């Protein structure tokens, strides 16, 4: 016969191994394939679709109220309207999004993100806002004069209802990672803030409080690595009916 | 140019002067079942114009506290016109759908509706281990209402519902949404009375609001089956 | 539109823009299309030859992992006076009992795949040594005839596939082919699997691989032992269709998508994301 | 694969084909870069 | 030597495995093959042969009486004569047939079935019957006006003694399956009913009650998958003489 | 008439028919031929390219399964005062003791095949550990000289084939060739295997593979154990002839086809199929 | 055309004007043993016409309560004519068989007989573990009767007996059945006195019935050995 | 097959030849489609 | 029936075509509005929204 010897690792069961194994039903003929709409081959395809950010994640905001940010006609100038923490690997407005959920099945990420906001006030309502992305290093800006120094887009409300703020991949390292420390130099992405560029202005019969819906998605220069169990789901008991599967 | 549109099928036509382009679910278009994917061997009936036309359902009223509405297909149409008759007389059916949701208001009104076509939208019940019953699911032409739109009544989320074919009706922008749906199933045909391929959901993510004259603002749904085929002829159920 | 992608896309350097009629940063979410604004159009970029790979996110790899789908412990002993799994058990196969695997599969509407099954057995004395028992796992089609006793003649397995293995051997393993009567399994099913109205909702029997009947072949020993059998499933040769919103509310049952939510955020019915003091409060702000 | 049934083979991790547009841009009329989406 | 490692599955005994194994008798020369009539290579060949359906499976009908359906001269019109449940995977008139018995060694099936009825009355007896196949969905038809709307064949008694009703494969899914639930959407095939189209008419000296023998078989578009132990045979004790094989 | 079939036949579309002298739906069962009416002739059909495979019904696969053919448990101990299998047993090979395998083989009149034999051993203490015993299975031709004791010199197996295996090893396995003195085994034999008139009916000795003598090689231990040996047989390189009516009545003996039937339907002598109220009563009718 | 038939072998001939085509078991036809399949090396005797001819057995009466009849081959002919003599003087024999079953009645009679040739029809005994005895099996020219035709007296079923070469005699259609049987065995030749290759079974699935003049309705069996060969000559047994 | 005796080899699941007519139509004169079987 | 859904907007007018749908080549007047050769059918208008 052939002289052989077993190596360390022999007999182990690695859940990520990749080998062929004995067919349970020999000569089985699987059902013919049929074209079905919406085939997905790489999860990166899924995260490129923008989904709603839960920006209004505050006590008092229930359900869908958490998915929209209300802006009102201001009495003062250059007013700060809201900010958004950016770690798509930690809990916050970005966690329950397509890009956030899928990314949390991984540990490393790289690539540009895009935030699109749709103004949902009445047609007669006008306004200009400034959306700013501040690369990491310091404290989140609280004044427009400071935020304005970072990456930004000035948005004019009009027929085209939505604006896109690109959060370009700006990192020293090829990838950023999750390690449960939001202030780590390899995790913190920086901040996104929104201020009135001018003001929300509406006539008497239009609502003077309008909502914005913010969306986020990854661009095609995105990459995810090192798969891990998602922290967004868990169980401490058997699900109802699980034990009945044995009866 | 991409704001005006006319849809014409059979003896029915619809126009909108405030559209937002239109969606072709997963970039596909309805088509008849090809011989290389067919299973049922009896010659199918393809009624064409008597079934592939727009059916307008009863309207619903968009109120300040509305949670959203849904209509399952083909259930919503299983008892309407010749489409309904073919469905009742045949064990098997197959078709795509052209969906047009309508809602107009005023330049002083605000509001945003997510109009999404969900494939296999299996509903969940709230705070109980008992599965939803037949009457909780089969609402027919009247459609149903969302109990917790925030989680799409299935424990997931409306925030990520944009992963499904959809459009929005943002009052300051447009007054209609259009989605073309191809046959969506793991089988080439199906029994229309016990399985719904698609669920049309219309949910107000941004509530209706204004400070002008208050008026009833309806939401209307018109649906046109496309490339209808029926097999397994017998008596009506 | 379809193409072969092996790495993340490169970035091209961009210059200053000041063109009338051209507004790449403006979009119309109402169309249903995701923003097509490119980084090069939003800011001035440099050229970057991106070599980052995209293979770890291939669906085959994303779902290609052996995940626990069944865990059953029973008493191996003389069951003369037992009310109870008497040296064997039957398990109706399902992928809805363990949440990590369930949530991932539920990220898709339809799935077509072959399933590699691995069976791991463990024993504990109820001390004088651990016996190297022989077990038999017989595949019995969905709703088919299962054994009622450890020594039933049903175990003769004339046609059913059976695998005999020892606790001292590596875990048993075999592949169940994609066996659905349709072209793909329905991860979700918005219908009733029966012609009457009292059937179960959301359960298409066509998506139940079948029954797994496991027994200890050895007759009982003079003392009792606790035997635990763990079954793992790894899908391969995968095709997936129509991605879906990820599950947020804790699962309640293996038979449906019923929800309740946690008692307090995160993942509570009225608040999926944990709260912050206000929309201008920056959590983890760098001090 | 030394087994006779092809479904017994090891994983197939070589399908790098993609078409995100079926999810990101399922609009009937393609949107041109820079041009106003609504016209 | 060759470095190797054992994989999960090593050492197991899978009853459906397929490998070569040590020859017990080396250099053994098997008896030369001889042509023998009736070789069968695929079980599908066997199920294409029609066999008798036990349609009269009722209390009071004993033995062969269960294999024939008696029809009599009617006094009323459009009379229902009999119906036949169609799940070739459950107990009923179709279970103990060639197609039924072999199919029950499998779990999935697809293809057209054919039912042939032979009229066994006297030559002087005449009549017309209508055989109907009703695809699933509702309750079994009880009137000819309803049954007639499905797939059917009107049979005229004459020199050619038999008629064939084809039960075409009409299913949404590629295959139907057994799961012990006769009302499952993936199992129920529908119904077959038989009514007088006109009436059985015979002269004074011919018997006024005649029998039909129904047969069923699969066509060559049939397919069976997922082998399983047959529910039609079982044992709870050792057969007589089994233990004597050890003495 | 003979041809290569790899998939179920396709269906061709058909049109309306109204031709005199042409009646495809009429047949004559009296000829002995099965109806040749095609679906295309009975109804209007569409075209269907059928890709359904037919390999799982190949005879090689249908019978190609390792089925239990023998199960024997005996006491392994000091048999000083035993009346009883004293640390060994002899089994006259036969495929008529376990019904699942028997019924399948009996679906054919003649069968030619090689037989893969697998032997599985299990032990139980009559607790302080399970011994890893060595067993010997010796093939002794039909009617030949078998050992009378565990330590008989007959076990020297000078010419008989013997296989020695340990309980800790995977089940032993070897292939017995098609060894019949004829071109095929007779699953059924309508005759007497002797020149006189008192011989046994239906038993052709030419169809008895032989004797299997199994012993524990180890001398007895200070305590007793129950040892069970299970033998499985898988036919391969199969050729089959003349299919037959499937067995319906429960088996009564391994030596004949004697029948009695169950006490009540189904499968009772006067009623194979379970009863329904009447020929117009539809069981499982959809309400 | 396929309703009339004449069979001629040796000095015997039979005609029928109400046949139903005829069956060639498994699509084969009798033939002499070829050199490449032969085992016994002595030169065989091939008597031809003295043995390959029709032998008509005693008739049986079809009664309203009949259960069926059977005849085993070659046993039924082992003591008839020159076929019987060759069988008694030779240790080995080989042959095919041409079977013709006859039964005529009236245009007012009804009844259906299954005429099937069963290979290796090993009988079982009812309600006992004791195997059938020599006299239960070897009936010779008289043949035997079925105790439980419903299960073919072997625990299987007559319902599936159509898997074997057969024809039917349905009185309103035909008055005879014809089946050609080739040598059927696992050996090229056999000892004729202890093994029966085929069993001819005639079973009334539909009982004989009429309301006209009652008459004795017989069933007659004529069998012609074909391509007879005998080896191992010695004295008569 | 590394064994010297061919009967030791693994199964042979490649014989797709069939001839149902030996069981379904063992009549001496072939039956034509559509034509009355008895003439 | 045959219809057109009209959305008010810049284009102020909508056209409903009443296609010639008749069994006979021509329809006629005979002072009987319910005659099979005279009745054209009906036109109705409802709020869509
Ligand atoms: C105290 C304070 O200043 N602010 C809290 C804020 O921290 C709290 O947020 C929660 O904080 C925890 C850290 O303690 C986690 O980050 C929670 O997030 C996740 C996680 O990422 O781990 C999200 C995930 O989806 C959750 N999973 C499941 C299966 O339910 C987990 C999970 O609950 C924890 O791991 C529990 O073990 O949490 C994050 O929300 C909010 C709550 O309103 O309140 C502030 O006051
Ligand atoms: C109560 C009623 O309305 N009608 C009964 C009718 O249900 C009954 O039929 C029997 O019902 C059982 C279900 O309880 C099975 O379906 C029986 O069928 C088979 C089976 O498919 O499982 C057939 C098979 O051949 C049998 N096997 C053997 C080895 O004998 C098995 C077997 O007996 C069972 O599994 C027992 O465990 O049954 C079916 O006949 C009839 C009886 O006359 O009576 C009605 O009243």
């Amino acid at each position: 016969g052939v002289p052989t010897y077993l190596l360390p690792g022999s007999g182990q069961f690695l859940t990520t191994d990749d080998h062929s194994s004995a067919p349970v039903l020999p000569c089985f003929n699987p059902t013919p394939e049929m074209h079905i709409p919406g085939q997905i081959r790489n999860m990166l395809e899924m995260i490129q679709v923008e989904s709603m950010m839960e920006i209004n994640n505050t006590d008092g905001a229930n359900g869908m109220e958490r998915l929209r940010v209300d802006i009102s006609v201001q009495a003062d100038l250059d007013q700060l309207l809201f900010n958004i923490p950016l770690d798509i690997q930690l809990d916050g407005p970005l966690r329950n999004t397509l890009v956030g959920n899928i990314s949390r099945y991984y540990t490393h990420w790289s690539g540009s993100l895009e935030m699109t906001f749709m103004f949902c006030g009445s047609f007669m309502a006008t306004g200009k806002l400034i959306l700013c992305y501040t690369p990491p290093g310091g404290s989140c800006p609280t004044t427009r004069e400071t935020a304005m120094l970072g990456t930004h887009i000035v948005w004019d409300f009009g027929l085209q209802s939505s604006i896109t703020l690109i959060i370009p991949w700006i990192s020293g390292s090829h990838y950023r990672m999750f390690n449960s420390d939001a202030k780590s130099t390899n995790a913190n992405v920086g901040y996104v803030t929104c201020f009135m560029q001018t003001n929300l202005i509406v006539p008497s019969e239009s609502s003077d409080t309008c909502s914005l819906i913010g969306f986020i998605a990854a661009k095609d220069d995105f990459s995810l690595r090192l798969m891990r169990d998602s922290p967004d789901i868990g169980q401490s008991n058997h699900l109802h009916g699980a034990e009945a599967a044995y009866q | 140019s991409d704001r005006v549109l006319q849809l014409k099928l059979g003896n029915s036509a619809i126009v909108t002067q405030e559209a937002a382009n239109y969606c072709c679910a997963y970039g596909e278009w309805p088509n008849y079942l090809p011989d290389h994917e067919a299973v049922a061997i009896d010659k199918p009936t393809q009624p064409e114009t008597s079934t592939d036309r727009f059916y307008t359902l009863r309207s619903v009223k968009w109120e300040s506290n509305s949670t959203g509405w849904w209509w399952k297909l083909p259930d919503a149409l299983n008892n309407i016109g010749m489409f309904g008759q073919n469905v009742q007389y045949h064990y098997l059916y197959r078709s795509g759908f052209l969906i047009h949701v309508q809602c107009n208001a005023t330049k002083f009104h605000q509001g945003a509706l997510l109009v999404v076509a969900i494939p296999e939208h299996q509903r969940g019940a709230h705070d109980t281990t008992t599965s939803p019953g037949f009457n909780d699911i089969m609402k027919g032409e009247r459609g149903g209402t969302f109990n917790h739109p925030y989680v799409l009544d299935d424990g997931t989320s409306i925030a990520c519902a944009t992963i499904f074919p959809h459009q929005w009706i943002n009052l300051r922008t447009n007054n209609s949404a259009t989605i073309v749906l191809p046959w969506m199933n793991v089988a080439p045909m199906d029994f229309p009375l016990r399985h719904n391929q698609w669920t049309l959901a219309v949910i107000p993510v941004v509530p209706l609001g204004t400070r002008t004259m208050s008026s009833v603002v309806p939401i209307t749904v018109s649906i046109a089956p496309m490339c209808c085929e029926f097999n397994g002829l017998r008596h009506a159920i | 539109v379809e193409s072969i992608i092996k790495t993340a896309t490169d970035t091209v350097k961009s210059e200053i823009n000041a063109e009338l009629g051209v507004v790449p940063s403006l979009n119309a979410v109402e169309t249903g299309a995701t923003s097509n604004t490119e980084p090069e159009e939003a800011i001035q970029t440099r050229t970057v030859i991106n070599q980052h790979g995209v293979s770890e996110t291939l669906v085959e790899n994303f779902l290609g992992r052996a995940a626990l789908v069944s865990k059953k412990s029973f008493e191996y002993k003389n069951h003369a006076s037992s009310s109870t799994h008497k040296n064997f058990f039957k398990w109706t196969i399902n992928t809805k009992s363990f949440v990590q695997l369930r949530r991932k599969l539920e990220l898709f509407t339809y799935l077509r795949f072959d399933a590699e099954i691995t069976i791991l057995t463990t024993v504990a004395v109820n001390y004088m040594g651990l016996p190297d028992l022989t077990l038999q796992a017989m595949f019995v089609p969905t709703g088919a005839l299962t054994p009622k006793e450890q020594d039933s003649f049903h175990w003769q397995s004339g046609s059913n596939a059976s695998v005999f293995f020892k606790i001292s051997d590596p875990p048993a393993r075999m592949t169940i082919p994609f066996m659905c009567i349709n072209s793909a399994y329905s991860v979700f099913y918005d219908g009733f699997a029966g012609f009457e109205k009292n059937g179960l909702y959301g359960i298409n029997p066509a998506d139940t691989i079948g029954n797994l009947c496991v027994r200890i072949v050895n007759e009982h020993q003079p003392v009792g032992f606790t035997v635990t059998v763990r079954v793992y499933m790894k899908p391969k040769h995968i095709k997936a269709w129509a991605p879906r919103p990820p599950r947020t509310m804790p699962y309640m049952s293996i038979a449906n998508a019923n929800y309740k939510g946690r008692d307090t955020a995160p993942n509570t019915l009225n608040a999926i994301i944990g709260n912050r003091a206000s929309v201008t409060t920056m959590p983890h702000n760098i001090v | 694969n030394f087994y006779k049934d092809s479904y017994a083979a090891s994983a197939s991790k070589q399908d790098f084909s993609q078409d995100p547009s079926k999810f990101t841009e399922p609009v009937v009329e393609g949107l041109k870069a820079g041009a106003p989406v609504l016209k």
